[PDB]
């Protein structure tokens, strides 16, 4: 594996893509990356909504396994065929590997009409595979195959493309310290908030609040979703805290937008340290949550019916460290991550646990 | 996902061994199997790969025209043939599926 050939291997506020090249001979495919799931599943009949798909029938290599995966969910659901064939990432290696493949053929509101991506790279951990844990993930399978640490990490450029660094971690896209927090459950990324910071001014709130359900790291999220509860409390900060005359309820819901920063405050999660008596902050400028849509804006932040998702709203700020051998997730802050000369996200740390519990995730 | 994996030993320069790895706790019959081998003091080193059907099969340049991938889905048991063995082979060489690992074989290779 070559790291730098990595470099700016992302085109993306619709997702960040992966080209990845499938079958024999080989199909290019646009391929979203998503540390929330753990399949890799692409297009696979002719479909309304998307560019071109991975037609199976094209790939002497490609196999059926004989059987179907189907994910059910709220908001609409997808089904396809389970099956193998060899596939090659240009931007990073230069030989192929033999992966597990999902091909799409019925699905609802899943492929969005104006989207370059028509497939999604689940790097979460065997835990989350459908239609079980025993379906080999496409990164469990690359680390196998291609010699590289069981280790990836990314970077968002977005708010500034980006890059997905398969194997290992990339100098040239961070400056300062990676701050580490131990991976809490493998199925996620799973990792325990302590506090919320507003303005400088922690929300009164259990910390059990940031776990509940569970805080995750996902770069298939587009905002930072937050538990209602904790969500009310970050709007009321975040308005008692803005100098101007009120916010519309319509903007923190996101039905209507905000036109028109020094007015609007920092927010900050505390994340435990691998030594537990520490923390670090992760640290959002205005420019990452007050989103460009008179210049029109939108709330990048959601409530959440279940879990705290550290969605593409903060990650745009960092240089994030999949650190699955050590049991950890990296941060540190993005140089890219930059809008009118100034930098839209800090790191900083350490920082005192004597207050909080030991465990903030509810047992 | 239960792997244990048999048949390494003491041999040869120019020598042969046959390596095979029982299964259970998953379906076999629809798991990519993959060989790796580790020595002490270097890099992991991917051996060879074969999809669960047994029809597509992929090796290592370092491996490549001496070691043979194979399977019999019937019997839950994965296979390597290995010939015109050299001491740089020398390794534990282990099945792994899914994340998950047997805890391997060793062959040794000295004259
Ligand atoms: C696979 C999925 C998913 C994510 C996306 N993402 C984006 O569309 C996007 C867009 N922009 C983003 O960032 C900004 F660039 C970031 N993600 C799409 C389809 C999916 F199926 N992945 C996620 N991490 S949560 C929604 C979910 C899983 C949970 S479930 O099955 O209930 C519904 C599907
Ligand atoms: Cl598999």
């Amino acid at each position: 594996a070559n790291f730098l050939a990595m470099v700016d291997n992302l085109q993306g506020g619709r997702g960040y893509y992966l080209e990845m090249l499938i079958g024999t001979p080989p199909q290019k495919l646009q391929i979203l990356v998503d540390t929330g799931s753990s399949n890799f599943a692409v297009a696979g009949t002719p479909h309304s909504y998307i560019d071109t798909y991975f037609d199976t029938e094209r790939s002497s290599t490609y196999r059926s396994k004989g059987f179907d995966v189907t994910v059910k969910y709220t908001q609409g659901s997808w089904t396809g065929f389970v099956g193998e064939d060899l596939v090659t990432i240009p931007k990073g290696f230069n030989t192929s590997f033999l992966v597990n493949i999902a091909t799409i053929f019925e699905s609802e509101n899943f492929f969005l009409p104006g989207i370059k991506w028509n497939g999604i790279l689940g790097l979460a951990y065997a835990t989350l595979a459908k239609p079980s844990s025993s379906l080999e993930t496409f990164f469990d399978s690359l680390v196998t195959q291609a010699n590289i640490p069981n280790v990836f990490s990314m970077q968002m450029c977005g708010a500034g493309g980006g890059s997905l660094v398969l194997g290992g971690i990339e100098p040239s896209l961070y400056k300062g310290d990676i701050w580490y927090t131990p991976i809490k459950e493998e199925w996620y990324y799973q990792i325990e908030i302590l506090k919320l910071e507003i303005g400088g001014q922690s929300l009164n709130l259990d910390c059990r609040e940031y776990n509940a359900d569970k805080a995750i790291v996902d770069s298939g999220t587009t905002l930072l979703r937050l538990p209602q509860k904790v969500f009310d409390a970050v709007v009321e900060a975040v308005a008692r805290a803005s100098l101007i005359p009120e916010f519309s309820d319509g903007f923190w819901t996101g039905s209507q937008l905000a036109c028109w920063w020094s007015y609007f405050p920092k927010i900050s999660i505390y994340l435990r340290d691998e030594n537990s008596s520490r923390s670090f902050r992760i640290t959002i400028l205005p420019q990452l949550y007050i989103q460009p849509m008179y210049e029109c804006y939108r709330f990048g932040i959601s409530p959440s019916t279940n879990a705290l998702v550290i969605g593409a709203t903060v990650m745009e700020g960092f240089y994030v460290i999949f650190d699955r051998a050590q049991k950890r997730v990296g941060f540190a802050a993005s140089p890219c991550a930059e809008i009118a000369g100034a930098a839209v996200s800090e790191i900083s740390g350490p920082f005192s646990t004597e207050d909080v519990a030991s465990n903030c995730v509810p047992a | 996902v239960q792997l244990q994996e048999s048949g390494g030993g003491l041999v040869q320069p120019g020598g042969s061994l046959r390596l095979s790895c029982a299964a259970s706790g998953f379906t076999f019959s629809s798991a990519i199997m993959t060989w790796v081998r580790q020595a002490p003091g270097k890099g992991r080193e991917w051996v060879s790969t074969i999809g669960s059907d047994g029809s597509i099969t992929t090796y290592a340049d370092s491996v490549k025209g001496r070691f043979t991938i194979s399977r019999d889905n019937a019997r839950n048991t994965l296979y390597l043939q290995m010939n015109s063995l050299k001491p740089e082979d020398t390794a534990v060489y282990y099945c792994t599926s899914a994340g998950r690992r047997g805890p391997g074989t060793q062959v040794t290779v000295s004259s």
